[PDB]
């Protein structure tokens, strides 16, 4: 209260007031019949336990209702003391519904932020709210996050802080499903360094950054209209002093496949449809296509137009971003005629020569189109194309292909070049977001998404899940570091693996020579391979010898399903062969490496596969994150039908295993939480076998706690001992505690009689005193009553003055 | 039953002049008597039947002085040696040292209770300005009587 | 009963009281000593059955020792002024303002058979405003022994 003042307007939405917290952490609480509980329609609710089973319960309900349900369907509640407690990590009870709980009570408040260890969660409010009010900045400006309450700014401070403070790079990791809000957040989180530590004596190519990565990395998914195919990550490169620097962008998965497919509600990339909307009509003359997409059949296997998009305006939008973020015309004009090269491939032709099986180029119409945009020449290219000079053993051989392979082949470089180019323009961003000015640690912002699961999960999904179980064991792995601190700050004697370790075999299924992605990117190799193929490779060597591997539960379809950390993916192998050659023909790429178009030359210098590069990317990147201290963020959704203050249970529980918070929570509470120190533990319990005595009298305060624990019918597993202090597991203290509360008892209900008897003793040596003074009294009155009304005394009385 | 004196005692807390005392004033006049009974001891025999305790000592000396030698059978638990010690306990940083407010509401609110207004009497002029009680002293002028 | 209270103090206060009714000097109060002091202290109207009732009282002539006698015999349980101050000293422990109605109540009622719920209240009317306001202790002895109205 007196504290916040910065935020005032805000505060309600940050912290509440010191009575809400106090009428509602100081108020009835009965632990032993509390409970929260499993529910068939609703995932978790609360009730009141009735009565025990033996091992079934029957509970209340709030709301009304009568269940009898397993022993461990049941579940216990947090002491009120935290309600809505900034930091789920504290709480006393490390479950799955406390943490939905917590959360949602905290929203219902209007509370956004809440911390669940490193976590900063987030829920979409679903309006507005001044907490990205320009007086929090300020507030947020130089505070640890237990100086204020659960923020991003906290987050994003801190990092700054420990930035300067550490000298070590940082890193921000946010993550959610499409709906969770993070740009948002991310997009607010860079503000926030622009703002406190500017050296303008950027603001719009920050923000143009967008519009053209989504041009190339956006499309209308059956879901979303605008889906993000595309993620992100921005080095925000702090100076010396501490005062911006420079910037550096990079764009992840826009999903090569869409550049060769679509589903059929869907669309591809917006590009395309941005460019054929004819708003600029000599690009339609100058790529050489037409407007009508159904001409491009890579582009139009799905749906061509979307109401709520205007790709005349955007076409602009984009057109203006690019200039805006300092593109040569030139390189302007590379993107275009290379976007349309790539519709070009997809129309490329070919017929079986007679007689033979080989490919033979059914017309030179299109390739000369392909071959004059990209700078080449129709011929060296379609022969390449059609006879692949290859290099097996110390020669080049030449090698021939079918029809078949020849149609992949190019789906591989259509989707190769695409990729490589939407790298590029990242990296071009990054250049000009490029000063000369020293550089000497920077703050990287990392936007992805996070493991969703589908019920259909193709190639796209397993390179994002992929993405994310490593980050996750980025994670486990930073708080085995971290934990490990503690114990050794403080004294503590725990020993533990590293947490990471538990996913290294998903990782190396997946990406190990072996594993998924060769077996992908080998038969890509082979002009004459069929998902069919593929897929009978992948089990030969992994089924039965992997534990990960699994072949898939019929309940679409599936050709196999891993073991991922926040469960069991069930992939469908289809296309994938193709939308992963976009293995690359090598003579071809030799080709680009010698262009007249220049960006087309640049873009293959480092010279194959789609998965190939995701792959190079994704470690150049986890490279990066390394190096870094680590900050994360993940972002929530509430509820699917966009309303503020609720939130589905069981959509928020799967975020949180699929977010990393579950098993950070889980993670938590394997260690040994409550820890106490020997002298604090003398005092306190003493008491409860107390004669523990000569030797545990003339005494240590360390042994001494050793010495005490002899007794009790207590797990002597439960705790741990060291230089300064034991550590207990939960619940134990709780025990303590409770003996020691009957111990009391005895030593109160003892004292108090003494004094009870004591208190009525001195009682009676005052009535006894008093017994005189009281006849004295007592007769004494009685004889005036008597005498006031005789003669004789009425005369003594009036007589008695004149007396000396 | 016997000794004398403690009948010349019954109507002293007679209140009414029949020496015939109440089953209530019946646990008090016990604590008097040379030694300590708690409640929850006299509500257990005799005190828990009250038409029973009504005629077995809401009466006259016959049954009230049957019912003070039941207790004064278990008052061995006299003895001090736990009692300056239990006290310890409770608030040890050197000394005999206990804060005013913890002693005050521990022998209020928890187990057999005791009402506010006699444990402002039990600190008669003990604690000083200072906060701090000195436990060793309370023992020996609380067992004084 | 009558001379074991009864100190030299008292004793002189009434042989100077007997002196003043005393008239003639003679040593025996009579009818003619009894209706001048009434006429001294004011009082004309006295007519002989009241002079009559007096004397009465007595078996024979009333000399110093029968009126001593008579007047201990009415006050058998009535002590000194500062006798009685002590006795409420002891039951104000604590000094100076003295007790209330309820306190006393209770007291002269409980320990031993009675002091009447009768007696109680003639108590609270022939004992005031004095035993309303500072159960005026005090006050109570003074008009105990110095007269009702005073």
């Amino acid at each position: 209260d007196a504290e916040m003042a910065a935020f005032g307007e805000a505060a309600p939405y940050l912290r509440k007031s010191e009575k809400e917290r106090i009428e509602a952490q100081n108020k009835p609480f009965d632990a032993k019949s509390s409970v929260f509980v499993v529910h068939p329609k609703e995932s978790f609710v609360k009730g009141t336990i009735q009565s025990k089973e033996g091992g079934k319960v029957t509970v209340k309900t709030e709301g009304g209702e009568t269940l009898t349900v397993k022993e461990d369907q049941v579940f216990s509640m947090n002491p009120p003391k935290y309600d809505k407690i900034e930091d789920m990590a504290m709480m006393t009870h490390l479950h799955e519904p406390a943490v939905l709980y917590n959360l949602k009570e905290r929203y219902a408040a209007w509370m956004i932020y809440t911390y669940s260890g490193l976590f900063c969660v987030t829920v979409n409010p679903y309006k507005w709210l001044p907490v990205y009010n320009p007086k929090v900045v300020l507030a947020y400006r130089g505070k640890k996050r237990q100086e204020a309450p659960p923020h991003i700014f906290s987050i994003s401070d801190n990092a700054y802080q420990f930035m300067l403070t550490d000298r070590e790079n940082q890193s921000i990791l946010i993550t959610g499903e499409s709906g969770a809000g993070k740009t948002v957040n991310t997009k607010r989180v860079i503000q926030y360094f622009a703002t406190i530590a500017a050296s303008g004596e950027l603001e719009d190519q920050i923000i143009s950054a967008n519009p053209l990565l989504e041009a190339f990395g956006n499309a209308k998914t059956v879901r979303n209209d605008n889906s993000s195919r595309f993620g992100k990550f921005i080095r925000i490169h702090f100076g010396a002093t501490g005062k911006l620097a420079s910037a550096d962008i990079e764009t992840y998965l826009l999903e090569k496949s869409r550049v060769t497919f679509q589903l059929p509600a869907e669309r591809s990339y917006h590009i395309f449809y941005q460019i054929m909307s004819n708003k600029k009509p000599e690009l339609i003359d100058m790529l050489l296509i037409t407007t009508n997409p159904y001409d491009y059949h890579y582009v139009s296997q799905g749906e061509i137009t979307v109401p709520s998009i205007d790709d005349q305006e955007e076409l602009m939008a984009t057109d203006s971003a690019i200039d805006i973020l300092g593109f040569s015309a030139d390189e302007k004009t590379a993107i275009y005629k290379l976007t349309g090269a790539v519709m070009h491939y997809g129309n490329l032709k070919f017929k079986q020569k007679q007689r033979e099986e080989q490919a033979e180029p059914d017309g030179t119409e299109v390739a000369d189109k392909a071959a004059y945009l990209m700078g080449l020449n129709s011929a060296e290219l379609l022969k390449a194309l059609c006879y692949p000079r290859v290099k097996v053993g110390n020669e080049f051989v030449t090698k021939g292909q079918t029809v078949s392979q020849v149609h992949n082949s190019v789906g591989a470089l259509a989707k190769a070049v695409y990729e490589k180019m939407f790298l590029w323009m990242v990296i071009r961003i990054n250049q000009q977001l490029d000063t000369k000015q020293p550089r000497q640690y920077f703050i990287g912002v990392l936007d992805i998404a996070g493991f969703e699961i589908f019920d259909f999960n193709s190639f796209e999904q397993l390179c994002i899940n992929f993405t994310n179980e490593k980050l996750q064991q980025f994670f486990n792995h930073h708080m085995f570091v971290l934990e490990q601190e503690e114990y050794k700050k403080e004294g503590i004697e725990w020993e533990f693996i590293d947490f990471g370790m538990d996913l290294a075999a998903c990782i190396e299924l997946i990406e190990k020579p072996m594993g998924i992605f060769s077996i992908l990117e080998e038969e890509c190799m082979f002009p004459k391979a069929t998902d069919t193929s593929f897929k009978n490779k992948l089990y030969d060597q992994h089924l039965g010898k992997s534990n990960n591997f699994q072949k898939p539960k019929p309940a679409a379809e599936a050709h196999f399903s891993l073991v991922h950390y926040a469960g069991t993916v069930d992939y469908n192998i289809s296309g994938w062969l193709e939308k992963n050659k976009d293995p690359l023909n090598e003579t071809v790429i030799g080709l680009y490496q010698k262009s007249s178009v220049k960006t087309l030359a640049l873009l293959f210098a480092t010279y194959q596969t789609v998965s190939a590069l995701f792959r190079e990317n994704l470690n150049k990147l986890m490279a990066n994150l390394r190096s870094t201290h680590p900050h994360f963020v993940r972002c929530i959704i509430p509820n699917e039908t966009k309303t503020p203050g609720a939130m589905e249970h069981e959509l928020v529980l799967h975020q949180l295993r699929c977010n990393g918070v579950l098993e950070g929570i889980r993670i938590c509470r394997k260690g040994f939480p409550s820890r106490v120190l020997y002298a604090d533990f003398k005092q306190r319990y003493r008491v409860l076998n107390a004669s523990a005595i000569p030797e545990g009298q003339f005494m240590d305060s360390k042994k001494a706690s050793e010495k005490l624990l002899g007794s009790i019918d207590v797990d002597h597993t439960q705790y741990r001992f060291g230089h300064t202090k034991v550590f207990f597991k939960a619940g134990l203290l709780g025990l303590l505690e409770e003996m020691r509360d009957d111990k009391l008892a005895e030593i109160i209900t003892r004292t108090q009689a003494r004094c009870r008897g004591f208190l009525m003793r001195v009682e009676y040596r005052r009535m006894v005193e008093r017994r005189e003074s009281i006849f004295c009294i007592q007769y004494n009155v009685r004889s005036f009553m008597n005498v006031k009304h005789w003669p004789w005394m009425k005369l003594f009385f009036k007589i008695k003055p004149l007396l000396k | 039953d016997e000794i004398n004196d403690f009948k010349e005692a019954f109507l002293l807390f007679d209140r009414t002049g029949d020496a015939k005392i109440t089953l209530s004033q019946v646990g008090d006049i016990v604590r008097a008597l040379g030694q300590n009974p708690t409640n929850a001891e006299i509500n257990k025999i005799l005190g828990n039947p009250s038409k029973e305790e009504m005629n077995a000592k809401k009466i006259t000396f016959e049954e009230f002085l049957p019912m003070l030698q039941a207790a004064a059978n278990n008052k061995d638990q006299g003895t001090f040696e736990d009692f300056v010690e239990g006290l310890r306990v409770f608030d040890k940083e050197g000394n005999g040292t206990v804060m005013g407010a913890e002693l005050r509401h521990v022998l209020a609110t928890l187990g057999e209770k005791m009402t506010e207004e006699e444990v402002e009497e039990l600190m008669k002029g003990q604690e000083d300005s200072n906060g701090c009680i000195n436990y060793e002293a309370f023992v020996k002028h609380i067992m004084s009587v | 009963n009558v001379f074991s209270m009864f100190d030299q103090t008292q004793i002189q206060d009434f042989k100077e009281a007997f002196t003043v009714i005393d008239q003639n000097r003679d040593g025996i109060i009579d009818k003619d000593d009894l209706r001048e002091t009434f006429a001294a202290m004011g009082r004309l109207n006295v007519k002989n059955e009241e002079l009559d009732a007096m004397i009465k009282e007595a078996s024979g002539p009333i000399n110093f020792t029968v009126f001593l006698t008579m007047f201990g015999e009415k006050l058998k349980g009535a002590d000194p002024e500062d006798v009685i101050m002590g006795a409420f000293k002891v039951l104000d422990p604590d000094g100076k303002g003295s007790i209330k109605k309820s306190f006393l109540e209770e007291l002269l009622t409980t320990q031993c058979d009675r002091f009447t719920p009768e007696e109680i209240k003639n108590m609270w009317a022939a004992f005031p405003p004095d035993v309303a306001g500072n159960v005026d202790y005090k006050n109570i002895c003074y008009v105990i022994t110095h007269g009702e109205d005073k």
